């Protein structure tokens, strides 16, 4: 437990500002980010038109 | 070197008493080592004190100067021991060099952290915090207490009390971490706020600022005598 | 509402405190008497200075008072140590978060 | 201002480039001949002269 | 010759140069925080190498 | 080298203290934008909504009249894509940070170098440069 | 790097033999001293050139 | 001492090179990797990093740790398997890193 | 084992530091309030308000703090009788005289301060209207007393730790 | 100003309040560890209390009331647990 | 240090070289310490300069591009404020078509 | 072990030592398993810890070599062969998973 | 946290900030006292750092020339050549100031660790070229109709030997590539496979890596 | 020099003593190694100060000559004892080289870009491969608080 | 690292080019990029903020900006 | 840089030669009090923030060299001159003059040095509001600016 460390995994942005709405959003266990940190740097294989259609047909977690 | 039972007599946990004893033992053992080293010198170089009278004639003529010189030697030995134990003596936090007192790293780090991280509560514990502590009788055991919500006894809503019960006991959020308690404390100590004095919500965590093993500061242990490897 | 001290420890402490007060009064009187007796005895047969006589008298009076107040003070100290240790442990276990 | 101590329009890092032109204060400043330094030298010389004269007067007795 | 200059000439020269020439630095720089530091003399002239 | 080769360890040398005016706000905005992961690269600028409004309309950043537009991959001509609603949704999560950064930049812009700055010569020495 | 081990022995032997003796200064002695002094610098230059980084530079 | 140094070169540089000579149908890549790793991982070439602050200054350690970690980027390097940890703070004093396993990127030390 | 000379001892036997929970095991409710107020104000006045701290410090000075110092000063001045105690026309030993005077005076000052404290502390603490008013205003609890005791012990440890290098402190 | 002696300042909260001159001068307080010395001090206090009651027979001064639990506790525990090992 | 550490110095002497330079060695050691002080001071100064240079290089690597981006953003924000003022002017021109002209 | 968290191989620990038993003496899979075991410190005893460790291992493997989105999610066999060199992102992910699985306490 | 849909993007949120009282964010920021001097220095540094171009007045446009020796800049200023127009750091003017790093390495067919013991990649280039030549000979003729060399680029498929060819080009130099290409042209005109004459393994020592049941050798485990 | 940023890094003047420029890390390390080697030889030279004076003052024929009765030498550990000084210098040189070399050697496969340098008769040729162009677009950017983004 | 020093130039021709770019950018972005031909180069506008800082004061001056807007409308007319 | 340090030292010498004024004298007294309390007599290791500790240690080293060491050197020179005169008088080596004149010279030149680099030392305290030392320095600087009617940084 003493030596357990993050090692740079899922390094999401930690807003220090008090008026940050995302903070409250980041508090929500049901909050969904735009993409997973494990896949944030993965090569995209989808087509441009398919990606545009999927992004247009997206719903907010809240 | 602190009569560890006496340290627990004042406000000190068993581990906190151990840390305070470690610091006091370091200081006292350094001073005692210096003083006792001074003792054998006078038991050995007493003739050397008399022989060094040809270079300094007044000593052979003024007897009190001999006692003054003996006291000076004792003080020099004590100060040498103190500097060997109670000085800064910063060094590299290396596993192959820690443990052996080539530096005073452990004691220096503990003292510096204690000086930097200690401040008074600057306020009185709220009655709700007193009540929460009063309701914390034996709730820290290994088995989680099955908190039963009785509407005739707990009132409110069954879920609301269950969430409140979790926040008070199961979640572990401190009474100093309660929103209502924080608001009440803000309302109360306004006079101190009239002087701009910050309010300390949590008491000074002794276990979070001192460590005889030194793991808190993350100083690697001696390579030859530690099975565990830090960091 | 607040924490309440243990019952048996409280009773023992009360008894020890009463005994200690009585022994303190008795020892003060005994020490005054011993100081007077020491002053007289030193002025009787001792060929020494008045400073030495007074120092001996004060030291002997303090020693007599301590001898009269040994058992009571020791018992009070033991009771206080046990009570304070128990109370401190309980309070630390209570306020620990 | 006479006591500006900045005779060249350059910062401490000297971000300006040579030739570094003089400043308005440096316009009036005379190197080593200012009133303050001249008065300091005058005071040193007066102190030395007063000491020597006192010593001579004591010897003249 | 053998002892004095062989252990003081280079250091004295470096001290005098840094004191009077500021390590031979060009004056028109932007900020010391983001500029290369012109170190003083490091190859000892009195040394054979 | 050796265990003691330089014979002097300059532990006094501290990390150079950064003195940018609104670096904290700018970095917070950048971190929020990175968490959002907006495909358009121009969004990194705080004034991006006022810089290229076509990004919020069609993504038509530049005129391709003379240079032909021949996209090959998804990561090609990324400046030529409108902001997707989901991305726009993620764009709302950083609005407060963007506004704070803009306010800080505006306040810095309002600053001037007046004559009262008598220590204009002694700036770097004040600005943690005498290391 | 290990080759310099024999040279140091030779320099030490020369220096030691030059001491605790009945010196009769001849023209030959000055030339031998000059040769030793010249050999002193050359060994240091060769040892410095033995460093891989310095040689590459 | 020289012969021991030579024997190490003899046992780890030439004779393995004389073992495999022609393209092989079965595990040619494995045999070549074994042969190369038998020679590319001599400790005299890698053992420096264990005590690096002796040759790397305080700020120099921070400046080089970024390149050093980036130096062993491609995992396909058996000799890199022998090099010491490039994720260590300066032994005397480290100016940048507070916690070793607290980084903002899985491949960037800061 | 002579830490009584190697460690600070003046702060121990004064300012009501001898009080502890065991004492509160026998005191009454109003007595508990008064004792808690006095001990908290003495050891850790930070937890109290500034105006109340000022008033309590003024009361403590008017009662024992200045009075114990005055009594110790009187005892030291009594001990200061005949500063040239060992003096002669042939030679007056300034070293021995100053040394004896210094050895006598501090002991007398300590004795006087201890006597004044042990005599007036019960009366001042027990029968102070301002102290009673402060106890009514505060009404510290047992948890407050425990926290204050811990803080006072930490402050005592800090005082010795602060004056650890009084000769040369480059800081490294 | 006494108010200046009440302000909470970190530098004030971390200032060495004891000079080297206090090392020797306050050294006499350590004798309290001695049982005989503590007893002598207590005897002096008791005699002073008797004289104080005798003088408190005069108006303006109240003697040591034997019904004060606080006073009794203070008198009986002023040196209850003195220990130079602590602090 | 020297002949003291050995139990038969004569033997020790021969065992090295059969030559004696002991007094030279002692005087040389004293003079060597007395001279070694100064080069130590100079090397300390030089090492401090080198460490400062390394720190400056690291900081420029870390803060340079960030400062440049911040300056660009400041210029863009000033331009945005000016553009907002010009847009207010254009709105006035829309409300005052030719009156402003 | 430049990417590992231990100064020496003997300082690697039993988990890292198990890495030596995992692959042959001629594969960087030893270093990969050492990195995986380092990623698993203080998370093996927790289920959510194991999940987050799998995510971290996937992230590290993706950072090492460029692979398509979700490609590592199509590994036919998570089992590893002793002769598996770190040639592919799938191999890297498998080695990291094995290193996480080998971390006790 | 008051509304249930807090954090959901407002509908039709133009994200415009026209006429916003910045005093609200004053409590959200802290400004150094030396802000004026810091801003002036930052502006000067931006003017003197990124501006690697010179505004020619004759064309009334910023122009640039390739980097040259400082003396050539100073002592040979009047003879400027190769002057071009300023294109800008980005087509849209975005800022490119950022610390640079290393992108993830591409998958490799020929492992560099096979012959990494040599500082010169001669044998490595040879082995990579042999592998690429085998792949090309396998997939030579179908490039024009079944690879990227097809006409309908909508159906273009990356050549199956693209990775090997790129790895070989990285391994070998220009002259080595030319010599290997000539040898490959000869071998392709021959259309002779290496296996069409392979006999070396018949005289090779037996190895545990050459057991009969190859699949039985790899003991897979997790 | 591109603009006001004077890219000229050497700028060495005539009759220079040391290296051309200390702008390179290798150059800084070499200078530090040389200075340190010059620093820690003191005692050695000290003996040289004492040996010369004694020989030139109490070893001549007219000043304290010595009758050397030395039939044979009987040294056994002299060479190994004196070899510590060469061993220390060798160790220092090897450590410095291994420190310098480890940062500029055996790191080819982990390269951000690639360029071919072909030296021809009286000329040099710099060849840039096509893939490098793609690598130009694939450079990660450390934006924000050490956050790496790939476009 | 070693960057020299050169203050803002404020050259008449460069200032004219920057002012033309700024006016075009204002006219275009005032329509929120909903114009006929995107002729503005934002990076160039950045130079306007640093190469003609004196003229920037006119941009920071309200009455001066109003007069400039009137002149620009007249020119566009 | 080194040029900046040389310029600062020369400007400080020139200013000390020009004069110390009255408002400037009061500001110097306040700055000296602040430096003595929060820096010179306060151990830099006690500060909460490690960065604050580093900056305070840098300032403390500057004070130890620029003020303490310089004053010690001046006092030592004065002591050497006085001891030379005394030894010339008695034709023998005395012992008291060295320490006595060293202490006197350290006491004397201690303020004068503190009088010259009063501003420069203050310039090493501008850590920022993020540090408690920074906040206190900002308050002190605001008071000095109000006194002097000039905007410092
Ligand atoms: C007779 C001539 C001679 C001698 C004796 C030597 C002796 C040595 N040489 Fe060399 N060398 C050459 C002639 C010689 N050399 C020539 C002609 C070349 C170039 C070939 C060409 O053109 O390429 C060359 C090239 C050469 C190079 C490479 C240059 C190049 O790249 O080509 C190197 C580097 O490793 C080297 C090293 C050495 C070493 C380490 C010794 C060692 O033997 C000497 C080191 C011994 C000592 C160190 C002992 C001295 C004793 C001391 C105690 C010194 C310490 C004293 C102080 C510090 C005061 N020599």
């Amino acid at each position: 437990a003493l030596n357990k460390r993050n090692w740079g995994y899922n390094a999401h942005y930690k807003p220090e500002l008090e008026r940050s709405m995302k903070k409250v959003l980041y508090a929500d266990p049901n909050y969904k980010f735009p993409i997973e940190w494990p896949e944030r740097y993965m090569a995209e294989t989808k087509t441009l038109e398919q990606v545009m259609d999927e992004e247009e047909n997206w719903e907010y977690y809240k | 070197a602190a009569r560890v039972r006496t340290l627990i007599a004042a406000g000190f946990s068993k581990e906190e008493a151990e840390q305070v004893a470690w610091l006091q033992n370091h200081q006292v053992n350094g001073k005692i080592l210096g003083l006792f080293t001074g003792g054998f010198a006078l038991y050995c170089c007493n003739n050397y004190f008399h022989y060094f009278e040809r270079y300094f004639p007044r000593l052979r003529y003024q007897p009190f100067t001999k006692f003054l010189a003996q006291a000076a030697t004792v003080y020099f030995f004590f100060k040498i021991g103190d500097y060997y134990f109670t000085s800064r003596r910063y060094g590299s936090n290396d596993a192959r060099m820690n443990g052996l007192m080539y530096s005073n790293t452990y004691y220096s780090t503990n003292k510096e952290a204690l000086i930097q991280n200690f401040e008074p509560l600057n306020r009185k514990f709220t009655e709700e915090e007193v009540e929460q502590f009063l309701r914390n009788e034996g709730r820290s055991q290994e088995e989680k207490r099955n908190w039963i919500y009785n509407p005739h006894i707990h009132g409110s809503t069954e879920g609301e009390w269950k969430a409140d019960i979790h926040e008070k006991f199961d979640s572990g959020k401190a009474p100093w971490e309660r929103e209502h308690v924080k608001a009440k404390i803000l309302e109360t100590n306004k006079a101190k706020i009239d002087a701009g004095e910050e309010i300390q919500l949590k008491p000074f965590k002794t276990l979070n600022h001192l460590d005889k093993t030194g793991l808190l500061h993350r100083l690697h242990p001696f390579i030859w005598t530690n099975n565990w490897t830090l960091l | 509402r607040d924490f309440e001290y243990n019952n048996q420890d409280v009773n023992q402490l009360n008894g020890a405190f009463i005994s200690l007060v009585e022994d303190e009064k008795i020892g003060f009187w005994v020490g005054v008497g011993g100081f007077a007796y020491s002053q007289f005895i030193m002025r009787k047969f001792v060929k020494s200075t008045n400073i030495f006589a007074s120092v001996t008298s004060l030291f002997a009076g303090a020693a007599l008072a301590n001898l009269y107040t040994h058992q009571s003070r020791a018992s009070y100290a033991r009771v206080a140590a046990r009570a304070n240790r128990n109370a401190s442990l309980a309070l630390n276990k209570l306020m620990e978060y | 201002d006479e006591r500006d101590c900045r005779h060249i329009d350059i910062c401490s890092d000297y971000k300006e480039d040579y030739p570094y032109k003089f400043t308005r204060s440096g316009v009036l400043q005379q190197p080593g001949q200012m009133y303050w330094d001249l008065n300091k030298s005058a005071s040193y010389y007066s102190l030395l002269g007063l000491g020597c004269s006192v010593f001579s007067a004591l010897l003249f007795l | 010759i053998v002892l004095t200059w062989g252990w003081s000439s280079f250091q004295i020269g470096g001290y005098n140069y840094e004191r009077f020439d500021d390590n031979g630095e060009r004056r028109n720089t932007l900020y010391w925080k983001l500029s290369p530091v012109e170190f003083p003399q490091s190859k000892l002239w009195n040394r054979p190498s | 080298m050796a265990l003691f080769f330089m014979a002097n360890t300059a532990i006094s040398v501290p990390s150079v203290l950064d003195t940018s005016p609104c670096m904290k706000q700018m970095l917070a905005y950048e971190d929020c934008v990175l968490d959002a992961n907006v495909p358009q690269q121009e969004v990194i600028h705080p004034q991006w909504p006022t810089i290229w409004p076509r990004l919020l309309t069609d993504g038509k950043l530049l005129e391709f009249d003379k240079v032909p537009f021949h996209p090959e991959n998804i990561y090609n001509y990324t400046y030529m894509r409108p902001l997707t609603k989901k991305n726009k949704q993620y764009l709302y999560e950083c609005e407060e940070e963007r506004f704070v950064f803009k306010a800080c930049l505006r306040k810095v812009i309002s600053l001037k170098k007046t004559d009262k700055h008598t220590s204009w010569d002694t700036a770097e020495v004040a600005n943690l440069q005498l290391t | 790097i290990m080759i310099s081990m024999p040279a140091t022995i030779k320099v030490v032997n020369w220096t030691l033999s030059l001491v605790n003796g009945a010196l009769k200064i001849d023209l030959p002695f000055l030339f031998s001293m000059s040769f030793l002094l010249l050999f002193l610098v050359a060994g240091f230059t060769g040892m410095w050139l033995s460093h891989v980084s310095l040689n590459v530079s | 001492v020289c012969g021991i140094y030579v024997i190490h070169v003899i046992y780890n540089y030439m004779i393995p090179y004389y073992w495999v000579s022609t393209p092989l149908k079965n595990d040619e890549f494995t045999r070549l990797r074994m042969k190369d790793y038998i020679a590319s991982t001599v400790l005299e070439e890698v053992y420096g990093i264990s005590y690096a602050e002796w040759g790397w200054l305080p700020h120099d350690f921070a400046y080089n740790r970024m390149r050093g970690l980036a130096g062993y980027m491609h995992p396909d390097d058996p000799r890199a398997m022998c090099t010491s940890t490039f994720h260590r703070k300066h032994k005397y004093i480290e100016h940048e890193v507070e916690k070793v396993g607290d980084y903002h990127h899985m491949t960037y030390p800061k | 084992v002579f830490e009584f000379l190697f460690y600070n001892q003046q702060h121990k036997t004064r300012n009501g530091y001898f009080i502890n929970h065991d004492n509160l095991m026998l005191a009454s409710l109003e007595e508990r309030k008064k004792l808690i107020f006095y001990f908290i104000a003495n050891q850790v006045p930070e937890k109290l308000d500034p105006v109340d701290r000022v008033k309590f410090n003024e009361e403590l000075s008017d009662n024992l703090s200045t009075k114990a110092r005055l009594i110790g000063s009187l005892t030291g001045l009594i001990g200061l009788v005949g500063f040239p105690y060992i003096s002669t026309r042939i030679y007056s030993r300034p070293v021995l005289n100053i040394g004896l005077s210094l050895l006598i005076c501090p002991f007398l000052y300590y004795v006087g301060n201890q006597l004044t404290y042990s005599v007036w502390e019960p009366k001042f603490i027990a029968n102070n209207n301002t102290v009673c008013e402060l106890s009514k205003k505060y009404n510290f609890t047992v948890f407050d007393f425990a926290q204050a005791k811990k803080e006072a012990h930490l402050k005592a440890l800090r005082t010795e730790l602060v004056s650890d290098n009084l000769l040369y402190s480059p800081g490294i | 100003d006494p108010f200046k002696k009440v302000e909470r300042d970190y530098h004030n909260e971390r200032s060495v309040h004891k000079h080297f001159a206090s090392y020797p001068l306050k050294f006499w307080w350590g004798l309290n560890k001695f049982e005989t010395i503590q007893g002598i001090h207590s005897i002096l206090g008791n005699a002073a209390d008797l004289v104080v009651s005798t003088l408190s027979f005069i108006p303006g001064v109240q003697g040591r009331n034997n019904a004060s639990y606080i006073e009794n506790s203070i008198r009986v525990t002023r040196f209850r647990g003195f220990d130079d090992k602590t602090q | 240090m020297g002949s003291v550490w050995f139990r038969n110095r004569y033997w020790w002497y021969r065992s090295l070289y059969d030559d004696y330079v002991a007094r030279e060695a002692k005087l040389a050691f004293g003079i060597a310490a007395f001279i070694w002080l100064p080069h130590y001071y100079w090397g300390i100064h030089l090492n401090r300069a080198f460490e400062v240079n390394f720190s400056h290089r690291n900081y420029a690597h870390e803060w340079g591009p960030r400062r440049n981006r911040l300056a660009h953003s400041l210029e863009f924000e000033q331009f945005d404020m000016i553009l907002e003022n010009w847009q207010d002017l254009e709105d006035e021109y829309a409300q005052r078509g030719d009156g402003m002209l | 072990m430049a990417q590992t968290a231990h100064q020496n191989r003997y300082q690697g620990g039993l988990c890292y030592a198990q890495c030596n038993e995992l692959f042959s003496f001629w594969n960087p899979s030893i270093q990969q398993c050492w990195k995986g075991c380092d990623f698993g410190v203080g998370r093996v005893n927790d289920p959510e810890g194991r999940i987050e460790a799998q995510q971290m291992c996937k992230r590290w493997a993706a950072e090492l070599y460029w692979t398509y989105k979700g490609e590592l999610d199509t590994i036919k066999d998570l089992r590893v062969h002793a002769d598996m060199y770190p040639t592919t992102p799938q191999n890297v992910y498998r080695a990291c998973l094995a290193g996480v699985r080998r971390q006790k306490f | 946290d008051l509304p249930a849909d807090y954090g959901k993007m407002p509908a039709g949120y133009n994200f415009l900030t026209r006429g916003k009282d910045w005093r609200e964010y004053d409590k959200d920021f802290i400004l150094r006292t030396d802000a004026v001097w810091e801003k002036f220095q930052l502006e000067h540094f931006f003017r003197n750092y990124m501006k690697c171009f010179f505004f020619d007045h004759g064309l009334k446009k910023y122009q640039m020339f390739e980097p040259e020796d400082m003396y050539t800049v100073v002592f040979e200023g009047w003879a400027l050549d190769d002057l071009i127009t300023f294109p800008g750091f980005t087509p849209t003017g975005r800022t490119n100031s950022y610390q640079i790093g290393l992108s993830p390495r591409q998958r490799t067919v020929v492992p560099t660790q096979t012959f990494y013991q040599m500082q010169d990649y001669y044998m490595l280039c040879g082995l990579r070229f042999e592998r690429w030549f085998r792949c090309d000979l396998v997939y030579h003729d179908q490039r024009h109709t079944k690879f990227d060399q097809v006409k309908n680029q909508k159906n273009y498929k990356t050549y199956p030997c693209y990775r090997e060819y790129y790895e070989a080009q990285y391994a070998c130099q220009d002259d080595m590539f030319d010599f290997l290409m000539e040898l490959a042209y000869a071998r392709r005109a021959a259309d002779n496979f290496e296996s069409d004459f392979a006999s070396h393994e018949l005289t090779t020592l037996p190895t545990f890596y050459d057991t009969p049941k190859a699949a039985e050798r790899k003991t897979y485990t997790y | 020099m591109w603009g006001n940023l004077w890219t000229e890094a050497s700028y060495q003047l005539n009759f220079n003593i040391g290296f051309s420029s200390l702008r390179s890390d290798v150059l800084i390390h070499l200078a530090q190694w040389q200075y340190w080697w010059w620093f820690w030889f003191a005692l050695i030279w000290s003996f040289y100060y004492f040996i010369i004076l004694k020989v030139a003052r109490f070893r001549v024929l007219k000043m304290r000559p010595k009758i050397s009765t030395s039939y044979r030498p009987h040294g056994k550990w002299g060479d190994f004892l004196a070899c510590i000084i060469p061993l220390i210098w060798c160790i220092n040189i090897l450590t410095n080289s291994n420190l310098i070399l480890r940062l500029i050697e055996w790191q080819n496969e982990s390269s951000l870009f690639t360029v071919r340098v072909r030296a021809r008769q009286w000329y040099w040729i710099y060849k840039f491969e096509l893939k490098n162009f793609t690598d130009i677009l694939s450079t990660p950017k450390n934006i924000g608080n050490n956050r790496w983004q790939i476009n | 690292m070693e960057v020299k020093y050169r203050g803002p130039s404020d050259d008449k021709l460069e200032c004219e080019f920057l002012e033309n770019n700024l006016l075009s950018c204002l006219r275009e972005k005032s329509v929120q990029d909903n114009v006929a031909k995107m002729t503005c180069r934002p990076e160039f506008l950045v130079w306007f903020f640093l190469e003609c800082p004196t003229k920037a004061a006119v941009y920071h001056d309200p009455k001066g900006l109003r007069n400039i807007f009137i002149q620009d409308k007249i020119k566009q007319k | 840089s080194c040029t900046t340090r040389r310029f600062i030292d020369e400007k400080e010498k020139l200013e000390y030669s020009r004069g110390y004024n009255q408002q400037e004298l009061e500001a110097s007294k306040l700055r000296k009090d602040f430096v003595k309390k929060y820096i010179v007599d306060f151990d830099t290791t006690l500060y909460k923030t490690q960065v604050e500790r580093d900056w305070a240690y840098i300032a403390k080293r500057e004070y130890r060299y620029e003020v303490q060491l310089k004053s010690i050197g001046y006092g030592g020179a004065l002591a050497n001159a006085v001891l030379l005169w005394r030894i010339y008088a008695n034709k023998k080596m005395v012992f008291w003059p060295i320490p006595i004149v060293g202490a006197l010279g350290y006491l004397y030149f201690q303020p004068v040095f503190f009088q010259k680099s009063n501003k420069r030392f203050f310039d090493m305290c501008n850590v920022g509001e993020e540090y408690y030392l920074g906040r206190e320095r900002n308050k002190i600087l605001r008071e000095c600016n109000k006194i002097l009617n000039v905007e410092d940084f």
